[PDB]
């Protein structure tokens, strides 16, 4: 299931970088990377499947929130210049 | 220069001090990079150059030379 | 044309003071030493002329002005019988009125 | 609403009436203590001491309709002594009635008892 | 498959325009309106002040007279308890109606337990108070008079302007609970001589958990604050003001002010349709409340010899409400229908129909057809119907 | 170009997961949770019970002990006033702190006008109450003790467990204002012997205008209801429950339980980063509060010889807060700083920094750089700095005016 | 005028027919039709332009809300069958 | 966040110090750190009797710094008698100070008066 | 039958009672319909027959004959 996890990681990273807000984008990218690295050595397939399902639900939430934030967007932060 | 930019991107992504990257250095063995860092490197390559890499061609990108050839070809 | 009022200080002392029609309650205090500050001096901007009017005689007073109400809102220890001393003018109806100074 | 209450309303079991002039029919008509609940419960007895038919009509809540319907189902097929044993506890345990809903089961039991007493009084 | 919604008196759906105004403050502008040092607080304060102006514009008043609350319950609590406690040294009497909302009635009961004297004015069989009884109930020590504008149970409108004229003649503060009237019938606090008004967000297609209270400044009405804290909202209601909720309230008030005349025409036509179609096909159906002073969006009908919650259970594809004592958690009968002199038999048979902004002729006709068929069914099931059709009078029959 | 937000103590941004949970109930599930006969009410009630269970799981309590409110101000009012009024026939004394939030202090002062006696416990220079003083302040007629968990101005942590064990020994109800501690530090009502707790929705990345209060059921704690109405929320808070708001609050509590260990670690490293880089580059900078019993997310620093509001005005690109009288609408100096023995000179120089879940290293570095340069600029503008560098003593210097 | 107003009417109707909710679809269609019916005999060009601006803003609101409702959709009503 | 107040804050004009040990220099220092706004206004009156240079250093809120800058601008190139004509009302009017921040304008007026008094007690 | 379906759609949209509709009656001149009526008639045609009608052809559709020809051709 290595390929499935890698594809899910890639999709989660790609969708999170489309966040319009700076805080949400940075937090989502950092949290996804940290969460995937912290579970790198999990061996139990049941726990792996539970983590995969949690990541899928989080990906759906990220897609919806990214789009709705694109619908209602504001100016960039002073640090993004 | 594409040659400098690709190596520089790899240097940011893997923390290589800009010295370790060569034209024959692999991502996994030579440098510190698991699959999670290689996915992040491929995405960074897709960002610096606005070229989207297919998954089949992304699998082929395992060394610095593969990325160099892919970027020069496209 | 003489109207008699009662001043109750911050420490519950009734000070009988005799005044005439057309005087200002706030100025009728310092002349007889009742300790009302009235910093703005009838400018309706400080609300330190705060005073409690007796319940019976409160209804006789003319309606407070909008700026007077604006000052009264901020005034500490606000009560339903709270008025501003600088805006109260002694009249024959106000005989026997008692003015209590807020703490 | 509970599955059994919904089923007992949506599917009528013995909704009707029986001839009061008939000697072999006992009629009960009772009412709730603190609400507008009214049940009509009627039972029929054949030549022997067996209940062959029982019909109900209820003005009341869905739980009261369901209680009266379960009461007529349980009454049918028994005798007078076997029907005197039916209690509101059993009706409530069948319908899973919440605490606010025990009045319907008590009213159904009262209707059963009134119908049985009415049968005895007319058969005297 | 979801059922139809005909329960707008309980709560209304959110207007998409209101949600579109709310979302930017739920995504980007999340600052505290009381933060005076940065742009986040500056823009939140600007949005709040605009929302205040919108509510004031709707009710015909000055923006400084508007205080945001968490709902009409808190607005009524503030009005009643604050007025009574502030004017306590001289005024110890309150006047309200027997048909008032439970928040008002419970505030009055608590104040009665607090040593106050409360008079509950009976209503006529039409739901309307007697102005002469109001004038005969006012005492020299009366503090407040509270009469709701539109009744949430039967939908009867009170003579608010006449009541306010009487109260201003007798020098008595006049509070009105307009949670069912704001954005639905014209309201002008100055023409009606209103001193306090309660407003609810989720009755006007706005967000839940937000409300407002109007307090008059000329001549200034004063209240004693119930929520302590850091003196927000001129010291009358402490705590952080929820910016998205107040923005939604302002958007709903503006949308209502624009849509009121069209909505009223549409709802009146649909209410005539529903009432006529129900009456022409079902005998022994009565409308609760007087039609001459009636808001068409709240319809209360009693279906004789049918129980309200059994009818509601039969109508599983339509969301409705009933005054039946069997729908209550505490087995409480309808005190409004007891006040307007309805028999208990017909009070257990009452069904409340709600027609709102998003109600359709399709929904109304479907509800009417379903009601006709299920009332026929329950009447064929009902022993009261049996006895009535069999030449028997309910009153003469003994009941145990 | 919008400024950076470093004011999480005032309020927090809405978590995208919380908004995702709220949106279905703002669009489709608009029913009244108290509607007993139709499906809209049933689904709203189910969502409300789910959110109640989430909050209870976060604070380690039974769901029946959770009552939804409109915020922590209302929760504090309910706690203090209801506990005082319910037991006033025998209990007429209350105990609280001088560094409490204004809702608690104002409720106590409004109870003083009702006939109650209130003791305001002083704090040490660290900002922590002395337990011996609390033990010595308890009377046989004491009703309630109210000590907040995390201070909203300086971020110090009170010994909640010890206070709860003292209150239980003396048979006194214990209330804690945890609006700055929920979802940030571990909380357990049973282990801390807490009888009442206040919770704020928008301090934990939830929606504004919603809160909760925990009321213990065994032993039973009873309050006198403040909001009259139809008897919703166990008769303790009447009115319609705002289903989207309580759903968002529950979602906020569930996210906080999962993310508290990571958030705390990275916020601690960011706070260490900020404090070390400001201290090593600016002399005469003092942190307000004990560094030992401190929550890293709330940092309060005093920059000597620079007024707080001018420094805030210099940092027009960073959203912050101060404790200067000049920032207050009534010229009110910070009473929390006065209670911890801060001299009046440094009270006007205090700046509050806030670090949350959505704060980046780049924001911290940018804020530190801007603060360093602007404090240097303002010190070169200050007469106090000029006198101090001259060898003169400001304390001995008498002041020509006030 | 005629052409632009007709095109705006068509776009508004198209966008409103895509509402996921029955309460929102029917109300939007009916309201658009009734408003274009009531404003058919306006002669003042300034009033016409103000009405077109209002309709443009309402079209933007409709597009955003229709998409958000498609993101958070639910079961059809009993009458849509 | 008034345009005029931050104008003087981001671009403060006469910031600095002057020689207190000078015959033709008056030094003002008013306010207390406990109050929260302290100003040091220094003037230099030439031989003609007309202020030629002015410097200030202010510890306080931004409105206080703007008031001090405006005071240094206004009292420069004027007579001492003409410098006394400056009131806090004029500064508040120019800076659009809210009523809560009038302490800054009054403090600036006292600083100007104190510097003038220092000159009037030193020139002899 | 395309003829019957088109006539039914037009009759339902314009209230023509299904007898005033013919193969030579215009939408505006013969039947009582304005441009706002024409827009929803065309939208109803697009709803019943799945076809994204371009604006040019939509303005070309002014009569029942034109609508019938368009639907039969597409
Ligand atoms: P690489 O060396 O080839 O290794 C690849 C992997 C990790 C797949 C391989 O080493 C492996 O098989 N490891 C076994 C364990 C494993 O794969 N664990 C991963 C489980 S899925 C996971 O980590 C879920 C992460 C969820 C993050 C949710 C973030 C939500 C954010 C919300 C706010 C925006
Ligand atoms: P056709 O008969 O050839 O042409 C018809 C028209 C109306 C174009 C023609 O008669 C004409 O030119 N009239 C002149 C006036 C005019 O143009 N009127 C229309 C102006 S635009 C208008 O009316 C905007 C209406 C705004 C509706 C808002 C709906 C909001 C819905 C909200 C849902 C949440
Ligand atoms: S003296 Fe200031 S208000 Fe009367
Ligand atoms: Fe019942
Ligand atoms: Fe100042």
């Amino acid at each position: 299931s290595r390929a499935q996890v890698l594809a899910l990681y890639r999709a989660m990273l790609r969708e999170s970088k489309r966040f319009s807000a700076y805080n949400y984008r940075t937090y989502a990218v950092r949290r996804i990377r940290d969460a995937f690295r912290e579970n790198k050595n999990v061996k139990d397939p049941v726990e792996i499947q539970t983590l995969v399902n949690k990541a899928k639900r989080d990906l759906g939430v990220i897609r919806r929130q990214v789009h709705i934030g694109q619908l209602y967007s504001t100016d960039k932060l002073i640090i993004e210049n | 220069t594409i040659e400098e930019r690709v190596k520089k991107i790899i240097g940011e992504q893997l923390g290589v001090k800009q010295e370790e990257v060569t034209n024959n250095a692999s991502f996994v063995e030579d440098l510190g990079a698991d699959s999670l860092d290689t996915v992040e490197l491929v995405m960074a390559l897709e960002e610096e150059f606005d070229t989207e890499i297919p998954d089949e061609e992304a699998e082929k990108i395992t060394t610095v030379q593969a990325a160099i050839d892919y970027i020069n070809g496209h | 044309d003489v109207v008699n009022v009662v001043f109750v200080d911050r420490s519950g002392q009734r000070i009988p003071v005799s005044g005439r029609v057309g005087d200002n309650v706030l100025h009728l205090a310092q002349r007889h030493g009742v300790d009302l500050e009235g910093a703005c001096e009838a400018s309706l901007a400080c609300s330190t002329c705060h005073v409690y009017v007796s319940e019976d005689h409160l209804d006789l007073l003319p309606p407070p002005e909008e700026r007077e109400d604006d000052m009264l809102d901020m005034a500490p220890l606000l009560q339903e019988n709270s008025r501003l001393g600088c805006q109260i003018v002694l009249t024959p109806e106000l005989e026997g009125a008692e003015f209590t100074l807020p703490k | 609403y509970h599955k059994k209450v919904v089923d007992h309303y949506e599917n009528p079991r013995n909704v009707g009436s029986l001839d009061k002039t008939s000697k072999n029919v006992g009629t009960g008509l009772v009412g709730a203590p603190a609400c507008g609940d009214v049940m009509k419960l009627q039972i029929q007895v054949d030549e022997k001491g067996k209940i062959v038919d029982a019909r109900f009509k209820t003005f009341g809540c869905g739980s009261a309709i369901a209680s009266s319907s379960l009461a007529t189902e349980w009454v049918k097929g028994k005798t007078v002594e076997e029907a005197l044993t039916i209690k509101n506890t059993d009706i409530a345990k069948e319908l899973c009635l919440p605490p606010v809903k025990l009045h319907c089961s008590m009213l159904a039991e009262d209707a059963i008892k009134a119908a049985l007493a009415d049968y005895k009084l007319k058969q005297e | 498959l979801r059922p139809l919604y005909m329960d707008v008196q309980a709560t209304t759906p959110l207007d998409p325009r209101v949600l579109d105004a709310m979302l930017p403050y739920l995504i980007n502008y999340y600052g505290n309106p009381h933060s005076r040092t940065h742009a986040y607080g500056w823009e939140s304060e600007a949005a709040m002040e605009r929302a205040r102006q919108q509510v004031a514009s709707l009710i015909g008043a000055d923006p400084r007279e508007i205080i945001f609350t968490s709902g009409a319950t808190e607005s009524n609590n503030i009005a009643i308890k604050g007025v009574a406690r502030f004017y306590r040294s001289r005024k110890k009497h309150l006047i309200t109606t027997q048909t008032e909302h439970k928040c008002v009635l419970d505030s009055c009961r608590s104040l009665e337990a607090e040593g106050f004297q409360v008079t509950y004015l009976p209503v006529q069989k039409s739901g309307i108070i007697d102005l002469k009884e109001l004038e005969a109930a006012i005492q020299p020590d009366t503090s407040l008079v509270s009469v709701m504008t539109v009744n949430n149970e039967i939908g009867v409108k009170q003579p608010i302007a006449e009541i306010g004229r009487i109260c201003s003649s007798r020098k008595v503060y006049f509070h009105t609970d307009a949670a069912q009237a704001v954005g639905k019938i014209p309201l002008d606090v100055n023409d009606m001589k209103i001193d306090l008004m309660s407003i609810s967000g989720h009755k006007i297609y706005g967000p839940k958990g937000v409300g407002a209270i109007y307090i008059r400044r000329r001549p200034r009405v004063r209240v004693e604050a119930l929520q302590s804290g850091g003196g927000q909202e001129r010291g009358m209601r402490s705590g952080t003001v929820p910016t998205p909720l107040v923005v939604g309230l302002g958007a709903a008030c503006e949308v209502a002010q624009q849509e009121m005349e069209y909505d009223h025409k549409r709802i009146s036509k649909l209410s005539e349709r529903l009432i006529q179609n129900i009456m022409k096909s079902l005998p022994d159906v009565v409308m609760n409340g007087d039609p001459k002073h009636h808001y068409p969006g709240c319809i209360n009908l009693s279906f004789a010899y049918v129980e309200g919650e059994s009818l509601l259970m039969a109508l599983k594809d339509v969301a409705l409400s009933s005054g039946s004592a069997c729908t209550s958690a505490s087995l409480e009968p309808s005190y409004v229908l007891r006040a307007i002199g309805t028999d208990e038999d017909l009070a257990h048979s009452s069904i409340r129909f709600g027609i709102g902004r998003f109600t359709t002729e399709e929904e109304v006709d479907y509800t009417v057809e379903k009601c006709i068929q299920h009332v026929k069914r329950l009447r064929e099931m009902s022993p009261l119907w049996e006895m009535v059709q069999d030449g028997i009078d309910l009153k003469s029959i003994k009941w145990t």
